[PDB]
């Protein structure tokens, strides 16, 4: 007559780590790294923005590419790898600040600068690097200007735009560098080319400059971006006589959104928080290795494959 | 660690799949098996107890702070790079730390309530038993299938046999 | 767990305030209850320490990189909010993983301390008592109120009751 | 005959939190997460510095709110919400390194550059927009230089600061942009207009941007601030033809002190070392929930209410 | 805490440089011995401790320049991370060390506790214990019954009857 | 006849730190925080670079500090303080961003521009400043376009750089800025000048401007030296009218290396992962407290003097 006291065991058991043993056999052991992810992006409960083929640049200054998204509402945007933000080859200041800053947007709203130009002056020049429709075209929030007869001095123009709003706006120009003095002179004239911006925040002055260059979408000439926040109540005045790629509406940014860089194909059906390139992570765990860079709602990134909590006592087999 | 799993005991009953912790008796009518809820469930109640802490999910979004498609001024880039490593490497550290302390504590605990069992089942023999280091105890009474549940009952009354066991163990 | 604290021991006593630990006693004299100085302080004392090491910290001067009054540059500031609430994230982690950590140990500690006292106390006895299982000696001779504090004081002799304590065991 | 052993129970008691239980019980508690802080800026033990309506920057450039605070020295410095920098419309380049090194200094010392101009300039000038007894005035470290001699051309002029100290000077000069070229032709001349500066270290051209002819355009007449840091036994030269606002004088920030921006009225009677918009956090705890901004020696700012630390054991009442 | 080391046994054997843990006689012709099994058990969880300490390391570059003067607020910024990583891992070592150190303790502490218990089923109602972590045995032990009961092979039915009548006489 | 159980104990025990007790006598301990280093720089089984008295920089552009440090090939590269990177007084823009790049960098090649210059332009000045065998001389990869005739307009020149590699290559060039009028007219010629520089993802206009500064190296004038990246199959041209220094080689960054800035001496026989100002760090804790900046693979930078780990149980004495 006796009575014994024990425990369960099973033939497989689990291994895990413990602070003085990495080789401990355990009953029951559960993951605390999530390894898998959706390959898709999870806009689900979301008013989001697919970009494709745009850039997020390319939406203030109207890139055809662009053109289905000049105006909207949103709190997730996508920027997709090889988005095109310029249509004729050029460069914008302070890009990568800008490029956050509309990411960060929960919409875009655009309000014309009501720039009018005299006889003397053509506001309407096109190119064929920036086609729309089979017909050459401009960037579709500015204005190329030029001189109506050619190589007649562009004349003396003032241009000034008050932001009459309650927020600020964002205004963009650009400064045409020639590739030539031929081109620059049937363009604007013989003289001298001076372009002057100005705000209360603002003050600087740009000269375009010929010089030969490769070509890139068919032209060897370039335009330089560059880009102020008007606040509410300021005005802005462009002094220039040659070589203005002029605003014709100005932007304001609205809101915050969450901005999103990936490859992933967009899924409306599904719900997450979290994000990155290859998708979208949907988990409980505290911990994940698929990403270094992720976005949103996640778990912490960890240098380790596995690592193993013990949900059960040690396994001392039979 | 409290000497009774992978201590004293010398290994797990595989046959055992209602519980963590049982009984396994022996008297004339024959042999038994039977698991203990309450110890078990103690047990279990501590480790779901250790997963929902596990899966507290905290809030603060994070967006980007380096491009995925375009080039990045290289100071700010090696910047961003230093810290987030660092950042990685104390969360590397984190978990792996987390993990260990909590395993360790897993198996103790387990143990514990092994060797609570088991005291309590001592405690109520009093007199009328005696342990023979293997986690049995050997019982100086005839103790049929009612009085070996009356032990896992909690109900064993120690006094009803208490003549006959010690008559038994002094001879 | 030690198993006396919400173990076997029933449950506290709120009449105790001289003490963290203490005893209870009956004897043809009457009923007494006192504290065990030696084991609530070593229990008390730990206590403190934890404490110490809780507000002994020695703290880094750190300047500002934000500006509270004029706005910032785009990028480097965004690239100080990650940081900022990533090195947050770390400090909340850390604060929660020390306070549930540390709580856990002096818990068991103090479960540790309590049935620490009942072993120096069992094994002071000896032969002359045996346990109930609910933190109780009956003890098998009569025990005086000067008897019952040489066991506090750990003044008992076991010897000197031992002939007739174990004559009332065995019958 | 019986002898019982036990432990104390409290008829109220606090709950804790445990690695396998949320909702344990024990006989005391206390806060480990701080979450009330000082309303005022406890100076006790602290030279300082309230500037009020001074700017950091206007400390530099003797703005006049600052006329009180061109000079001093403290261990701690404190900026107020909307402080004056400029009396006149423009801004500092650089701004907020600069900022961020006045409220890293110990004090503010002024060193006169001796320059001294030819019979051609006039270097009066004042303006209706920096008042300071109710008449004209301008900011006191610096000297708007205009032409003598009205429209007359500015004379090509060299300046010269020899840093013959053993520290590092910091100084600091204008630009002067005008609002027309009938403005600029007054004051300067007709001339191409030209500003050098050069040290061992440093080298830079500044031109002024003419403005257009509406006064209240944002193209309008202004002053905008340039600065470097002079090394000892080096020399600075301004080589210039008009536009430049000349230093007067040159600082020296002095070994370091704390930078506090903050709301909060000053208390010279308490003392603590960790500050915030707010105010101060006096506390031996080691987290703190009032703010993720702090300065100073501060305890870890933790996103939760509340977490308690357990001073006693279980509580199981009877 | 497990109530045998700086609790029930009053103190430490310098002696005893065989091993962690061990036992002492008393019998008429003889008097010490280390256990083996015992003082790896717990030889073998410190040096486990020790091979975790070891372990790594990712690589870093220098992101602030030693020679050269670098830009005033990004420098402030580098500043305030560093010295943000470095109160962390400062927080994390006193951390580590600290609850590693109670471990250790108090699990040396369990071996101790563990060969007590183990020695005291053995002996069973051949023995008690005067509480300061001995045994007195109700019976005759010579050299090579006290060999046996550091061995685990002592046989507590061989002398029970013998021993049980001493208890009670 | 009695059984006695017992723990050792030793003479002397060590103290620790516990989670309840500072000062906890323990048999035996073990530091965990290294607090000594190597003072030199430990370079066994590396193929590395002491660069001495050249500074990365100078590599590229090719001062004389750096004349056996032209190309080569490395993978731990050392940059000791105060080297050398201009003979000639001048800057870099952006030097930092090119200084890290160099020092991630585990080689260099040379490759040659083959720019040509017609009979008017003089190419082979030389300046005091840049002395190669006591005599005057100039950067060697750069050189020095002037007018051959003193006094006459320099010609309107084009020059490309065509990668014709598949790797990205590094350009530098540099702007010429004269010290005074005479000078920039005997070099250069009266007319005004211009240098634009510009690829596919490259433009900048760049004009000498003539002033007056603190003699560096006995010379008042500045070569202001420029930088970009030229992508594989892609050209750089340079429009240029005088004030060109001009590249006769470009540089070819290649693979990768541990830059090391440090004063310590070179041993070829301790070998090390980890390496700060002083000299290498060799150790197997995981932490350490000779310096909070490091590079390379180190432990983790704690500011405390000692941290003890128990290694064996409570020391309890007679
Ligand atoms: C980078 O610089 C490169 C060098 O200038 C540029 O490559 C050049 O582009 C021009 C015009 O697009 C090409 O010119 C023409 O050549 C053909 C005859 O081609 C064949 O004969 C030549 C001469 O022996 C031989 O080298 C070629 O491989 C062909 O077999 C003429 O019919 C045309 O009238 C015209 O002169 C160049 O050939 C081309 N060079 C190369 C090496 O491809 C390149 O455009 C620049 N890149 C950018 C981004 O602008
Ligand atoms: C035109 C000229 O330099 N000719 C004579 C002057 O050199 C001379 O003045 C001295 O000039 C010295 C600097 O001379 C170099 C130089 O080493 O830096 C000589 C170089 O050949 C010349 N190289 C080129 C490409 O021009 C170089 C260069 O012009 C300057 O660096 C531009 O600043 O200058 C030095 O500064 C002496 O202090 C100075 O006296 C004068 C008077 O002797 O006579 C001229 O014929
Ligand atoms: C923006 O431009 C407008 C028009 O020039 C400025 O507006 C006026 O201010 C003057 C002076 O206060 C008033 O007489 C006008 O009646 C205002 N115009 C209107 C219709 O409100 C305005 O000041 C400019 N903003 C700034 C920042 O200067
Ligand atoms: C505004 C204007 O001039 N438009 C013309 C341009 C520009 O002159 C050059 O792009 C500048 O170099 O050139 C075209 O060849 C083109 O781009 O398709 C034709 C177009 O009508
Ligand atoms: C161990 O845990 C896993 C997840 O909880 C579960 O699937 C399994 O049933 C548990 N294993 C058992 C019951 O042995
Ligand atoms: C930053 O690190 C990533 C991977 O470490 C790398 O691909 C990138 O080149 C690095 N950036 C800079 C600026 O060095
Ligand atoms: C500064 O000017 C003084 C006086 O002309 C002169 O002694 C000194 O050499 C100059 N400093 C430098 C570095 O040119």
């Amino acid at each position: 007559d006796k009575i014994c006291l024990g425990h369960h065991a099973v033939a497989n058991g689990t291994i895990v780590k413990t602070l003085t043993n990495e080789q401990e056999e355990v009953t029951n052991a559960t993951e605390t790294v999530e390894s898998t992810g959706i390959n898709r992006l999870c806009m689900k409960g979301r008013k989001h923005k697919d970009l494709g083929n745009c850039h997020p640049i390319g939406m203030l200054i109207g890139t055809p590419a662009c053109d289905l998204h000049l105006t909207g509402m949103w709190d997730t945007l996508i920027e997709r790898e090889n988005a095109i933000a310029y249509c004729y080859p050029g460069a914008t200041v302070n890009v990568e600040a800008l490029r956050q800053k509309i990411m960060e947007s929960g919409g875009i709203n655009k309000i014309s600068t009501g720039f009018t130009y005299g006889s003397s002056i053509n506001s309407a020049g096109t190119t064929r690097a920036c086609m729309r429709n089979g017909g050459n075209s401009f960037y579709a929030e500015l204005k190329w200007l030029v001189s109506k007869s050619k190589g007649q001095n562009f004349p003396q123009t003032t241009n000034t735009y008050r932001n009459t709003d309650t927020a600020e706006h964002l205004i963009m120009w650009g400064i045409h560098h020639p590739s030539s003095t031929q081109e620059k002179n049937t363009l604007y004239g013989t003289q001298s080319l001076s372009i002057s911006v100005g705000s209360s925040t603002y003050r600087n002055n740009f000269v375009p400059v010929v010089g030969a260059r490769p070509q890139v979408n068919g032209l060897s000439s370039r335009i330089d971006f560059h880009w102020t926040l008007v606040q509410p109540g300021d005005n802005i005045t462009f002094s220039h006589n040659g070589g203005l790629i002029a605003p014709s509406r100005v932007s304001k940014l609205i809101g915050r959104g969450l901005g999103i860089q990936s490859d992933a194909p967009i899924d409306n059906n599904c719900e997450s928080k979290c994000f990155w390139r290859g998708g979208s992570i949907n988990t409980r765990l505290p911990f994940q290795n698929l990403s270094p860079r992720t976005v949103g709602q996640c778990p912490k990134y960890v240098n380790r494959r596995s690592l193993m909590l013990a949900t059960g006592m040690r396994n001392v087999p039979e | 660690l409290f000497g009774a799993i992978a201590g004293f005991l010398e290994n797990g009953w595989e046959g055992m799949v209602d519980g963590w912790y049982g009984f396994r008796h022996q008297n004339a009518q024959g042999t038994g098996q039977a698991a203990d809820y309450k110890s078990t469930q103690a047990a279990i109640d501590q480790i779901t107890g250790k997963l929902n802490r596990l899966v507290e999910k905290t809030n603060t979004e994070f967006e980007s702070i380096e491009s995925e498609f375009s080039e990045i001024e290289h100071q700010i880039g090696n910047v961003i790079n230093w810290t987030k490593d660092s950042i990685t490497d104390i969360w590397t550290y984190q978990a792996e730390l987390l993990v260990a302390m909590e395993n360790q504590h897993t198996i103790d605990m387990a143990d514990s309530e092994m060797l609570n069992l088991y005291e309590r089942v001592r405690k109520q023999l009093r007199q009328n038993a005696e342990e023979d280091g293997k986690g049995c105890f050997e019982i100086y009474h005839a103790c049929d299938d009612s009085c070996m549940e009356s032990i896992r009952n909690n109900t064993y009354d120690h006094s009803q046999y208490r003549e006959e066991a010690l008559l038994n163990r002094l001879n």
